[PDB]
RNA sequence: GGUGAAAUUCUUGGAUUUAUUGAAGACUAACUACUGCGAAAGCAUUUGCCAAGGACGUUUUCAUUAAUCAAGAACGAAAGUUAGGGGAUCGAAGAUGAUCAGAUACCGUCGUAGUCUUAACCAUAAACUAUGCCGACUAGGGAUCGGGUGGUGUUUUUUUAAUGACCCACUCGGCACCUUAGAGAAAUCAAAGUCGGUUCUGGGGGGAGUAUGGUCGCAAGGCUGAAACUUAAAGGAAUUG
């Protein structure tokens, strides 16, 4: 409720922002492509697993896409209600 | 008429246009061949220069043309693309070949072979044939071959660089040797038929180009005779009784 | 991402400036020089108590000007000055140079 | 209403096989294993029991309550596993989906074959 | 190598080197020219070899 | 030859001591100064200039080693688990000895300083 | 529960299997690859902080500055050891069970120091690449990673424009395989080749990496290091049974 509130954070924009951070660090590795994953706190969860031919942009549309419907609605519930969120 | 682009005339040194078409370019390469290269392209190529081939062709030809005083030559091509044109080229010269699957031990058990040892041996693809060159080398016989990029030159003494497969290449390059042998004899006649491989009374595949008597030769070889055979499936039947009736009679 | 990372490079730039600098060393004379109004920069090397550190801040505030609070007792600033200076109170005056004041400003 | 709700689990050990016919709620409706009957060991390890234990399940499950649609969920391979699916069709249950989903993984570990017990 | 470069903004001619260590300031204005970078110092001037 | 080519490219003696001279007095950096300009001009300097008088240089090598040492010394004081890093401290301090044997032989004051100049500067 | 088969064990006082939630809790599956990096030992959650090191490219400095080294000194798995915290599965010893002639055995259950952490010792391993380390030359071939010289356009982005990957070469350093022929007993290697700089060190095998004395270590033991004597062999590789 309140336990879910903080944990699913703040808007759609901070789920996206964090997806951006990960790819750039993730180049640690080999150069080559593979795993990119976003996890989260009180549920939760892995919202999505992704594929790449990276750089900066590809992931922002790819975020936009993997954030499509099933994950979108959840983020929507975050922005809106599922129970209690963010401010 | 030929296809593009890529580029030196000159004149004529007879042959050019046919060789230019498909005949050159092949797969994987060696450094011992790499000076004798034109370049690399995309497309599953590696192009050997015609110009560089030209110099070689004369020198290998010189060796053959210079010897006509009794010499035997041995041709060999155990490989399927190569095979039948080597029978065709071999009957014309009267030199001994092995068109089929390579019998062994030819060169230092000389008894299976022709009476006297070959002064030289000509080979399509030395690498596939490599065993055959290896026996020859111990015998101390010159090994001459139409070797492509695919093989190290190290085992063969006079190398004619050019594509091992896709018979248009074997067909002209061998033709140009024969023509040159024919030159130092009498004047030049018009080109001998495109040759070539593939038997007919059957579906065919292999090449030849500019066209004529492919049909004539193939029918003539097939025409020739009832042989000790390995065959196909109609006279084999007729044979399995001939042997079963005999097997019973007891006959020794 | 970053600027360029760097801030410790002020020591290296401090160290050249000290080579033929006009500077003032120690609290009593840095204070005479500060009373003079002469100083452009003071670098305060140690975790001075509030009472001592704030008097300097007050003076800085009266002035224009900068004040670098290094504050670490390690006193690597002591490398420039002479190693002996375990605690460091420095005013910087005309070096015969001085892009340095501008750079940290 | 288009009937269906009954979650089915297939619980795997190489040694033996058991079903719990659980719910969404997590309560166990009924359970079934070998040793309700007479034979013990590999007479356990057999696929043949794995078939029977499921039927011993199902039959109660249906007729009395009468839940029909059921999600088949399996855990890693034992010998019993293939037989453990196959009767469920001929169960007169309509398997909604079949999910193998084994159990967990992922680092953890130690020498003691901790890992092996799970697929 | 030797490289003649011309400041696009300044319109002045300068002689800069290919693939330099440091930032290139124009003497025409103290605006950048070719940049240092993440390795392979490049440019943002045009012209040819001197 | 090598020196002559750059002589045609640059501009000329006297001017080249003055251009270089400024950057060095500001704060060391023999390599840096040298990448500025007008490289074609700077290119000549080893080829023609003896090499200038300068503070630092022989000292730089030692200075940097000590700079690095102190930072690592905290990491050796904290947690003991440091098995790889420790050798590095042993490599660097020691790379300073290794340079210190030949560098001592031409000048005076390198001998006194160089011994002392581990764990001070 | 467990295996060949079983039993020990667990078990009606309600287990186990099953659902969810917490604390603890060790490790990082999937990823991880003929793969990358550290002087080596080793090191793998992502992520942040301080700081090192080899790459290249520069031609800036010493302009050959260098290169190895007994003694000295540093690090040095694991397991032991010791103080103190934590202690889940695991798990010697050890406890019952089965085996079986015998099991203190493999096999199964149970179980403690240990595994782990911070503090401090040990100085050894099949510390291995069985190849000490530094340098010169001497064959190619497939691509792997890092960067650099790029050619070229495309994916890919955005449309001045430049790239993460890529089509397609070249160079530099490591890698390893595939694979040379003069050498290698050989099997093999491309150096273990062609003949280097330098150090340590070798002794026919068993007695023996042992005795005794020294040094070190809390101790375990490690370093250093053989004789009487005994034997006509030990050994390597390749073959044929």
């Amino acid at each position: 409720m309140e336990n879910d509130k903080g944990q699913l954070v703040e808007l759609y924009v901070p789920r996206k922002c964090s997806a951006t951070n990960r790819i750039i660090k993730a180049d640690d590795h080999a150069s080559v492509q593979i795993n990119v994953a976003k996890v989260d706190e009180e549920g939760r969860a892995i919202p999505g697993e992704y594929v790449t031919y990276a750089l900066s942009g590809y992931v922002r549309s790819r975020g936009e896409s993997d954030d499509s419907l099933n994950r979108l609605a959840q983020n929507d519930g975050l922005l809106k209600n599922v129970w209690s969120y963010s401010r | 008429m030929s296809l593009p682009a890529t580029f030196d005339l000159t004149p004529e040194d007879a042959q050019l246009l046919l060789a230019a078409n498909t005949h050159l370019g092949a797969r994987n390469v060696q450094v011992h061949q790499e000076p004798y290269v034109f370049n690399a392209r995309p497309d599953g190529v590696h192009v050997i220069n015609v110009g560089k081939t030209w110099e070689k062709l004369v020198l290998a030809a010189r060796i053959i043309a210079a010897i006509p005083n009794p010499e035997d030559v041995v041709a060999i091509s155990s490989r399927t693309f190569g095979q039948r044109a080597v029978l065709k080229f071999a009957a014309h010269t009267g030199a001994t070949p092995i068109a089929g699957r390579f019998t062994p031990g030819s060169f230092t058990n000389y008894i299976t072979r022709s009476f006297k040892e070959p002064r030289l041996v000509i080979v399509t693809d030395p690498r596939s044939d490599a065993q055959a060159i290896k026996e020859a080398s111990y015998v101390n016989i010159p090994v001459i071959a139409l070797t492509d990029l695919d093989s190290p030159s190290e085992f063969v003494d006079v190398a004619i660089p050019c594509n091992n497969r896709g018979k248009h290449s074997i067909g002209l390059i061998w033709y140009l040797l024969a023509r040159e042998v024919l030159r130092l004899r009498g004047a030049l006649v018009d080109r001998t038929q495109p040759w070539s491989i593939m038997p007919d009374l059957y579906f065919y595949r292999d090449p030849e180009e500019v066209e004529q008597q492919v049909a004539e030769e193939a029918t003539t070889e097939e025409a020739g005779e009832e042989e000790a055979k390995e065959e196909v499936t109609e006279e084999q039947a007729e044979a399995t009784e001939w042997a079963e009736e005999n097997a019973d009679n007891v006959e020794w | 991402m970053a600027p360029v990372k760097s801030q410790e490079s002020i020591n290296q730039k401090l160290a050249l400036v000290i080579k033929s600098g006009k500077y003032t060393l120690g609290y009593k004379s840095t204070v005479k020089s500060l009373r003079q109004g002469k100083s452009k920069l003071i670098i305060i090397a140690a975790n001075t108590p509030v009472l001592r550190k704030s008097e300097l801040e007050y003076y800085a505030m009266l002035s224009k000007t900068k004040v670098y609070y290094f504050q670490g007792g390690n006193n690597e600033l002591g490398t420039a000055v002479g190693k002996l200076f375990r605690v460091g109170v420095v005013s910087i005056l005309e070096a015969g140079d001085s892009d340095i004041l501008t750079t940290l400003a | 209403i288009y009937a269906s709700f009954n979650d089915t689990f297939v619980h795997v050990t190489d040694l033996s096989g058991k079903e719990t016919i659980a719910r969404v709620t997590g309560g166990m409706k009924v359970k079934a294993d070998r040793d309700e009957s007479s034979p013990y060991a590999a007479m356990l390890a057999a696929q043949d029991v794995a078939a029977k234990c499921k039927e011993v399940g199902i039959t109660a499950v249906h007729v009395k309550i009468r839940a029909t649609g059921g999600t088949r969920t399996k855990t890693p391979g034992p010998g019993g596993q293939a037989a453990l699916r196959a009767l469920a069709r001929s169960g007169l249950r309509i398997g909604r989906i079949e999910d193998v989903t084994p159990v967990p993984s992922d680092s953890t570990r130690k020498k003691g074959g901790r890992r092996g017990r799970r697929l | 190598y030797f490289l003649d470069v011309k400041c696009p903004g300044c319109l002045n001619i300068t002689t800069v080197f290919s693939h330099a260590q440091t930032a290139v300031t124009c003497e025409s204005c103290s605006t950048i020219l070719c940049t240092p970078t993440g390795g392979k110092a490049k440019l943002s001037e045009g012209t040819s070899f001197r | 030859e090598s020196v002559i080519e750059q002589i045609v490219k640059y501009a000329r003696k006297g001017l080249t001591p003055s251009q270089i001279g400024v950057l060095l007095r500001d704060a060391h950096g023999v390599t840096q100064a040298r990448v500025i300009t007008g490289n074609k001009i700077m290119r000549i300097l080893k080829s023609n200039g003896l090499a200038p008088e300068i503070p630092e240089d022989l000292y730089y090598l030692i200075k940097k080693a000590v700079s690095v040492r102190k930072h690592l010394e905290r990491n050796r004081k904290d947690k003991d688990a440091k098995f790889r890093l420790i050798l590095i401290e042993s490599r660097i301090h020691r790379l300073a000895r290794y340079y210190r044997t030949v560098a001592v032989l031409p000048p005076n004051w390198k001998y006194e300083s160089a011994t002392a100049s581990a764990l001070v500067n």
